[PDB]
RNA sequence: AUAAUAAUAAUAUGGUAAUAGAACAUUUAAUGAUAAUAUAUAUUAGUUAUUAAUUAAUAUAUGUAUUAAUUAAAUAGAGAA
RNA sequence: AGUAUGAAAAUGAUUAUUUUAUAAGCAAUCAUGAAUAUAUUAUAUUAUAUUAAUGAUGUACCUUUUGUAUAAUGGGUCAGC
């Protein structure tokens, strides 16, 4: 609770983004929404 | 008489340098006490052990059967029990107990060593280095200098902030890139010293006084002040 | 609607602090003003001649196997001598060498041979180091296989495999440019 | 006039309590190359008058020794409580 | 009582090789047939390894004792301390 940050996030749900060093590695992805307590974003269809 | 009964050779000659490149300005004479004593390795192993027991922390401190936390308590019966003889749960024979013959808190590990025998070993070291080739004195004002000192470097072993850049410009010059060097100081040189920061894993950079002879042994490479030479030379003299 | 893939021209940005830093201290030792008075360095024939000139310059016409006159003019003998060569010489060697003759013969004796052999240098985390060879042992029978890194080697050959991929794949490719053509 | 190795002749080499001398394993600190064809540990078969180390094959790590060696030290060696 | 990893041993089952139903005792050592396994110099009339034919030799270890196979002390085995 005190680890995660609450904005303080470099990105927020909605905004377009391009995600790297995974299988899907230079993929492009619209940001659906984030996991609080992970401190993580989970993207539309890709990524 | 005594034949081959010569006077020895009392001075040795070492060239001074500027401290940014190392271009030879004059040379020096300095005793052959103090830089070609012959190399005798037993007086510089009692310097460097007993400075090693110096610098010790020792702070070995496990639980004797006195700080270790369980009760006095005879956890059975003398007889009756069919079992060995048990006293309390602290005994080093059991394995929660303490530890037999504990070593306890602060270790003093410093030992004694004649300051005489100690300034020998300096001498000798320094000497050492000399013969390696690895010893380099910078210095100008205090000697008259044959050749002139140049200029956009100075004689004070001292310089992204440009000094940094310089220092390394002088490591790729002089092939000193990975190994250790010892910059002795006559006074806190703090620019070079923050020049230095980024290699400090292998540099040493020391004030006079404060100098080591393990320090001198480690490094591959010394650069000393003129003054400061001169000043340990007094400080090891013989008398 | 596409997999951009991560080009640097594609990415827009003022990060990478660390390597930045990095470049612009590369570029500073490129460009530094900085002494230098040992830039190519000394071949016997060189050396020969090399200390006659440092004669020449100092004292003027003198034996080379006769001693020197003073302290000063050593000196200046022997710093020549070194911005000449591009090797430094030890002080203790100029403290001792009381002649030009005796520099030249130092030099040839230790300097000499790491100049022309670059692996029979003197390195210093082995001194008791030793570099044998097949000629060493005066005996046919006797011989020494050659020290080559097998890194070195692994290198070599991963160079020479790209060189082959380079002309055969090179070669497939117009193969097939010309069967475009006709 | 030393050391290392090898000869020749000689004398000596059981051992509890005990005295004396010399080594090895393990771990930490100082100095310290090197390298996935390398290393560490393990198993098997070799080698060196052999508590040790090394060689080859095999298996598992690991982008790699507090590595060789000299010192300093030790929570330094266990079928006996 | 962290997380990975784990061909460490004791311990259990099973399979293979071998020995074993006329033979008697620290279960080893030495001699010595036979059987099996492996080996890119077994050229073989080969070499190693495994294995209680058969023969000889062989009172566990420690402790404490004038003295112990003792039916005197101590230990179920292994691992860690
Ligand atoms: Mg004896
Ligand atoms: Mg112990
Ligand atoms: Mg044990
Ligand atoms: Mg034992
Ligand atoms: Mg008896
Ligand atoms: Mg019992």
């Amino acid at each position: 609770e005190k680890t995660s940050f609450k904005k303080e996030w470099k990105f927020i749900p909605g905004d377009r983004v391009v995600v790297m060093s995974g299988a899907s590695k230079g993929n492009i992805a619209v940001i659906k929404s984030f996991d609080k307590r992970t401190n993580s974003f989970i993207l539309d269809e890709n990524g | 008489p005594l034949p081959n009964a010569a006077i020895p050779p009392k001075y040795a000659l070492v060239t001074v340098r500027s401290f940014p490149s190392l271009e030879p300005l004059t040379f020096v004479p300095v005793p052959t006490s103090t830089v070609a004593a012959p190399l005798r390795r037993d007086i510089l192993w009692r310097a460097v052990v007993y400075e090693n027991d110096n610098r010790r922390v020792g702070a070995s401190n496990p639980p004797g059967r006195s700080e270790n936390g369980f009760s006095r308590r005879k956890l059975m019966p003398q007889k009756g029990s069919g079992r060995a003889r048990v006293g309390d749960a602290n005994s080093p024979t059991r394995h929660n107990g303490g530890r037999a013959l504990a070593r306890t808190a602060p270790n003093d590990y410093t030992t004694e060593l004649p300051s005489k025998v100690y300034s020998m070993a300096f001498n000798n070291a320094l000497s050492h280095q000399y013969k390696s080739g690895k010893l380099f004195v910078i210095g100008g004002e205090k000697v008259d200098l044959i050749s002139p000192t140049p200029e956009l470097d100075l004689n004070r072993l001292d310089l992204i902030f440009e000094g940094e850049v310089i220092f390394r410009k002088f490591l790729e010059e002089f092939q000193l890139k990975g190994k250790r060097l010892l910059f002795i100081t006559d006074k806190t040189r703090e620019g070079l010293i923050k020049s230095s920061d980024p290699y400090k894993q292998k540099v040493d950079v020391i004030q006079k006084e404060l100098v080591e002879v393990n320090d001198i042994l480690r490094a591959q490479a010394v650069f000393i002040e003129l003054e400061a030479l001169e000043y340990l030379a007094m400080a090891h003299q013989k008398e | 609607k596409n997999r951009l893939e991560l080009i640097p021209e594609n990415f827009i940005g003022e990060g990478s602090r660390r390597c930045k830093r990095q470049k612009e201290l590369k570029l500073a030792v490129s460009s530094a003003p900085f002494n230098q008075w040992l830039s190519r360095d000394k071949s016997d024939n060189q050396l020969d001649d090399m200390i006659l000139q440092a004669t020449e310059k100092t004292l003027g016409k003198v034996d080379q196997d006769v001693q020197f006159s003073d302290l000063v003019a050593k000196f200046q003998f022997t710093k020549f001598l070194q911005s000449k060569s591009g090797y430094l010489i030890p002080d203790y060697e100029l403290t001792t060498l009381s002649t030009p003759l005796q520099f030249k013969r130092y030099i040839k004796e230790k300097i000499l041979p790491s100049a022309n052999d670059p692996k029979l240098a003197y390195k210093e985390a082995e001194p008791n180091a030793i570099h044998p060879f097949s000629d060493n042992y005066a005996s046919p029978n006797i011989y020494v296989v050659n020290d080559v890194t097998s890194k070195e080697q692994k290198s070599k050959y991963d160079t020479i495999m790209k060189e082959i991929q380079k002309l055969e794949d090179d070669a497939t490719r117009k193969a097939l440019e010309t069967a475009r053509s006709a």
